[PDB]
RNA sequence: GUCUCGUAGAGGGGGGUAGAAUUCCAGGUGUAGCGGUGAAAUGCGUAGAGAUCUGGAGGAAUACCGGUGGCGAAGGCGGCCCCCUGGACGAAGACUGACGCUCAGGUGCGAAAGCGUGGGGAGCAAACAGGAUUAGAUACCCUGGUAGUCCACGCCGUAAACGAUGUCGACUUGGAGGUUGUGCCCUUGAGGCGUGGCUUCCGGAGCUAACGCGUUAAGUCGACCGCCUGGGGAGUACGGCCGCA
RNA sequence: UGAUUCAUGACUGGGGUGAAGUCGUAACAAGGUAACCGUAGGGGAACCUGCGGUUGGAUC
RNA sequence: GUUUAUUAAAAACACAGCACUGUGCAAACACGAAAGUGGACGUAUACGGUGUGACGCCUGCCCGGUGCCGGAAGGUUAAUU
């Protein structure tokens, strides 16, 4: 992330435009998913919970679609 | 075919940190996405292209 | 009889050597009953991060059909001599002539 | 190869040879011969000078070659040979010339091999260079600490030094106790590392076999009387005092190098 | 006490504390303030405010050599990272550049184990 | 392992004609040529367990196309251990 | 089952190399804190730390790509390059002619920890030490830290080594996806119509104590093997075999 | 002079049953540090810690 | 295996194996006012010193004392001036 402050750039919306470009990095979640070390068991474990839980949801929601309440 | 040498092409499919894009952001098929990681990692190699940003 | 694509780049201080050290390995792989399908010279190129310091680099790209032990006395060459910065030696499926992307 | 003897006798039990199916079985190469004859350590005073000296077997001396300064003439290796004089193996090199000399085996050298001496020699085991043309980063043996003096570092079998950094006239090289030491990029060194590297796996097996190599039995200070040692003494088995040698000095830790004419050479001492 | 004018403020922004560096454009530092330092310790020292205080802190060090232009350099995750920044600014430098530093391991080693609160 | 040249003056050597690549000597020939091969990137690849599981399976493959074929013409089957040098 | 052409793949063995980062060493700038926690203290720092810049040494692991993605008999395999090498799949043929399936005993492979000899050692970290917490705290938390984790060769032969589901073959409604081949057609591209391999989720009949399984069966059948026979004692004792332990 | 089998032996190892006295609270809920498997080291005790593995983990 | 020749042959000494430590070569170390000599025509897989004593399973806690190793900001301190 080098955001370079053009002219005639408020130092607001230079500050904002910074914050989205490390947001899109995504350099805070790598550093805090490197603070302690995840087993090998431990990182498929949770990445396979995370795919169960997104199809399940995308099932729920296609199923929610079609009904009334 | 992807060519390690076509930087232009290549520039593409990098973000401005030098990141290799997702394939599910490029909507490029996953036989291609792995050539181009290849031929990516070969221009780092080469210095045609860097690995991070703060270069 | 395998192909190969060579690409090495040479110190920049050395940018006069280039045509000397390119007929030399062309004359080793000829030598051999080998043969050159494709010779560029890219010149001096940005370096996209620094090299021993370097900035710059004179780059030259050969795709060349030769023997095995020809092609390792190739590399044991480009290890040896200080000019060369870095190499790379990868195997092609079939001879490559047509111009690079860089010409 | 290591080879365990059985345990036919308990001399033999523990014993481990190492036996080299490549060394000459002949006799060695007459002109390269000198005679030995053994001190007991003794100076000329005729006294010890240094303890557990004597007896062992009779030793030839094989003249070998530590300078490697046949330049540009190629040598072809006729057959390796065991050197009593050393731990490394030796070889018995031809020149083209016909000219024939001994010199330290290195690591996968065998007979019908090529060497080459000088500064416009290949980057081959067994060649020799100045250290100014060789790579920073090789290993080498039998390293020159004076140009043209002859090798003086790694000698022994299996050993060798990195040239780790070249910066003007002088090179940086790690040796085996691990100093960082300065030398003039002008001394010679030959590549690769010196052979026999199984040399430390051995094991004697019995007393005797130690006495066949020339060393007489070690006498603890604490098995002595006072009047002969500092450790002697005591009713029974008794210590009380800081380790000495038999002259007094500490001998757990105290260091004696001092030299300060050769500091400036020591880029980092070994620890 | 040779002017600058074109300056560097590093901001090392951790879980714990954040310490905020002013040097020239070669990296020699001129001045420095820390948050634990600002009369801040345990948990209001990991704060944005702690954060903002010593930037100030660090401005008011530096004013000596006139420093007119800063860029800026963020490495960490912690919460002084855009509160030091606004103070920065606030101080009255122009804020010319800023970019994050944060060092990322290619892989790298092996990290501390996790926490069995 | 086996390049296409020596492929194919095996299956002239030891078949009926070219494009008898099927009988069961020209089988047997062919494994033991690759057999024969590996056995120096054996020598030198020690642990290559993976790669080794490939070649058993080529011995037992030619364990058993050999006992067929003594079992059905023994004079054929003395025949090929002799030319191609087989203790059985 | 063999041959011919091609395809994808972290399949295996060997060697080389690249960039990021940590640690350590040296130097420049600079000055009173740093580090840590729930809060602290131990620890580090005016003998100049922490921070920042430059140069060097060294080991280990390969961000992004990356995916209920791929390969492998299982265990497992992830930067890039070369060398040696195993298997799978598809399209047209050609060839052999039941050469097949399963397998007691036998043999081989077999995570991590551990063992032997020789190396290596950055980071991490059993044991251990100190600081805390507590009634206590031989812990959880903090500051350190040794085997070990790494390499070569040999041993060990065990894991919730799991799909808690033996191998091989045949048969029996469907839907939506992933991945990898290949045929045909058109207006030629995120195109349409098929046809193979592997794979994820749902669900029909049927099955099941139920939960659930459901063409990758736990359905309907055949071939062969392994195994069970109430809980505890006990996968223990004794004996044998194997092992350095 | 061996083998095998029965009886017996100071002392010693763990096991079962009873009974509930002393010490803690390991497990069952996210059981208050998810549990469990193999292995290794440590500890009055249940156990704790490292390394890999499993879901037969709650919350998300 | 060795030992108190002449009252002690042993459980003592040595020993292969193990560890700590010194030693970069004009080595440490030793004999020597010194020149030199041994170490060694060896070169860290080498050489000295010290303890332990085949092999097997192992080798726990303490650095306050004494020693050794490192540090050098401060206090004190010699000849000299
Ligand atoms: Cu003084
Ligand atoms: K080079
Ligand atoms: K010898
Ligand atoms: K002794
Ligand atoms: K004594
Ligand atoms: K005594
Ligand atoms: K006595
Ligand atoms: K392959
Ligand atoms: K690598
Ligand atoms: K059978
Ligand atoms: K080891
Ligand atoms: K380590
Ligand atoms: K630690
Ligand atoms: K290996
Ligand atoms: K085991
Ligand atoms: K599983
Ligand atoms: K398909
Ligand atoms: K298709
Ligand atoms: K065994
Ligand atoms: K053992
Ligand atoms: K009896
Ligand atoms: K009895
Ligand atoms: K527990
Ligand atoms: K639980
Ligand atoms: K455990
Ligand atoms: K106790
Ligand atoms: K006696
Ligand atoms: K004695
Ligand atoms: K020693
Ligand atoms: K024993
Ligand atoms: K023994
Ligand atoms: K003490
Ligand atoms: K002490
Ligand atoms: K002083
Ligand atoms: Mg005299
Ligand atoms: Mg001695
Ligand atoms: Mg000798
Ligand atoms: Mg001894
Ligand atoms: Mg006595
Ligand atoms: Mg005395
Ligand atoms: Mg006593
Ligand atoms: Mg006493
Ligand atoms: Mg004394
Ligand atoms: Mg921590
Ligand atoms: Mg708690
Ligand atoms: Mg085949
Ligand atoms: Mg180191
Ligand atoms: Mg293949
Ligand atoms: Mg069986
Ligand atoms: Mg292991
Ligand atoms: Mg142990
Ligand atoms: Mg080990
Ligand atoms: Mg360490
Ligand atoms: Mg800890
Ligand atoms: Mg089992
Ligand atoms: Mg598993
Ligand atoms: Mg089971
Ligand atoms: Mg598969
Ligand atoms: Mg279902
Ligand atoms: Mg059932
Ligand atoms: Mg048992
Ligand atoms: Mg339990
Ligand atoms: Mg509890
Ligand atoms: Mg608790
Ligand atoms: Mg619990
Ligand atoms: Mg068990
Ligand atoms: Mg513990
Ligand atoms: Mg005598
Ligand atoms: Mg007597
Ligand atoms: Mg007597
Ligand atoms: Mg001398
Ligand atoms: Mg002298
Ligand atoms: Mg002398
Ligand atoms: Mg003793
Ligand atoms: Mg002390
Ligand atoms: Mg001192």
């Amino acid at each position: 992330p080098v955001i370079k402050v053009r002219e005639n750039e408020p130092f607001d919306v230079a500050l904002r435009r910074f914050k989205r470009s490390c947001e899109k990095a995504g350099v805070l979640a790598e550093v805090r998913r490197r603070e302690f070390y995840e087993k090998p068991t431990t990182e498929r474990k949770r990445a396979k919970a995370s795919a169960v839980k997104r199809h399940a949801k995308k099932l729920a929601r296609e199923n929610a679609r079609r009904t009334r309440l | 075919e992807i060519d390690y040498k076509d930087i232009a092409t290549l520039k593409n499919y990098i973000t401005e940190s030098g990141k290799i894009v997702p394939s599910r952001i490029t909507g490029t098929r996953a036989k291609y996405q792995r050539q181009l990681a290849r031929a990516i990692k070969r221009a780092r190699y080469l210095s045609l292209l860097p690995y991070t940003d703060r270069h | 009889m395998r192909h190969y694509e060579i690409v090495f780049m040479v110190h920049p201080d050395q940018s006069e050597q280039v045509p000397g050290m390119i007929e030399r390995y062309t004359a080793a792989i000829t030598g051999a009953e080998g043969k050159i399908h494709r010779l560029e010279d890219w010149g001096r190129r940005q370096l996209a991060y620094p090299i021993n310091k370097l900035h710059k680099a004179h780059y030259v790209l050969m795709n060349v059909e030769a023997p095995q032990e020809v092609i390792d006395e190739l590399e044991t060459t480009f290890r040896f001599n200080d000019a060369v910065i870095r190499s790379m030696v990868m195997r092609t499926k079939h001879a490559v002539t047509e111009a690079s992307p860089m010409v | 190869a290591v080879v365990k003897c059985k345990p036919t006798s308990p001399g033999r039990r523990h014993v481990v040879k190492v036996v080299n199916p490549e060394l000459h079985k002949g006799k060695p190469f007459a002109p390269l011969l000198e005679k030995n004859s053994k001190s007991g350590g003794r100076n000329n005073n005729g006294r010890i000078t240094t303890r557990h000296i004597g007896g062992g077997h009779k030793q030839a001396y094989r003249i070998v070659d530590f300078k490697r300064n046949k330049d540009g003439i190629p040598a072809v290796v006729e057959r390796l040979e065991y050197d009593p004089n050393r731990s490394a193996n030796i070889a018995l090199v031809l020149y083209k010339d016909g000219e024939r000399r001994y010199i330290l085996a290195p690591k996968g050298l065998k007979a019908g091999d090529q060497i080459q001496s000088g500064v416009d020699a290949a980057i081959k085991p067994g060649n020799t260079l100045p250290m100014r043309n060789i790579p920073v980063g090789s290993t080498v043996h039998n390293v020159e600490m004076k140009p043209g003096k002859g090798g003086q570092l790694a000698r022994s079998a299996g050993t060798y030094v990195q040239i780790v950094a070249r910066d003007g006239a002088y090179v940086t090289l790690r040796l085996r106790s691990g100093e960082m030491r300065k030398v003039e990029a002008d001394c010679r060194a030959t590549l690769g590392e010196v052979g026999n590297a199984e040399h430390m796996l051995r094991v004697l097996g019995k007393a005797g076999a130690a006495r066949w190599r020339g060393v007489r039995p070690t006498v603890r200070g604490t098995a002595m009387n006072p009047v002969d040692h500092p450790h002697g003494g005591g009713e029974g088995r008794n210590f009380g005092k800081h380790p000495v040698t038999p002259w007094g000095v500490q001998t757990k830790g105290k260091k004696t190098r001092s030299n300060k004419r050769t500091d400036k050479f020591i880029v980092r001492r070994r620890s | 006490r040779k002017q600058v004018s074109d300056g560097v403020a590093h901001i090392h922004a951790s879980f714990n504390n954040t310490i905020v560096t002013i040097t020239d454009r070669q990296g020699n530092a001129l001045g420095w303030a820390t948050a634990g330092g600002s009369g801040f310790r345990g948990s209001r020292k990991s704060t944005p405010f702690a954060a903002q205080v010593a930037a100030e802190r660090c401005a008011d060090a530096v004013k000596e050599y006139g420093i007119k232009n800063l860029e800026v350099m963020v490495k960490g995750p912690g919460p002084g990272r855009e509160s030091t920044i606004r103070a920065l600014n606030a101080a009255g430098f122009r804020i010319t550049n800023i970019t994050d530093v944060t060092p990322i391991p290619h892989x790298g080693c092996r990290p501390p184990k996790k926490r069995r609160v | 392992s086996l390049s296409t040249e020596a492929t194919a003056k095996i299956v002239s050597e030891f078949g009926r004609d070219a494009n008898d690549t099927g009988s069961t000597e020209v089988q047997v020939a062919l494994l033991t040529a690759q057999i024969n091969h590996l056995q120096g990137h054996f020598a030198e690849h020690k642990k290559d367990h993976h790669s080794r599981r490939g070649l058993l399976r080529m011995v037992s493959q030619r364990r058993k196309l050999l006992d067929y074929l003594k079992r059905k013409d023994v004079a054929r089957y003395t025949q090929l251990i002799e030319r191609l040098g087989l203790r059985r």
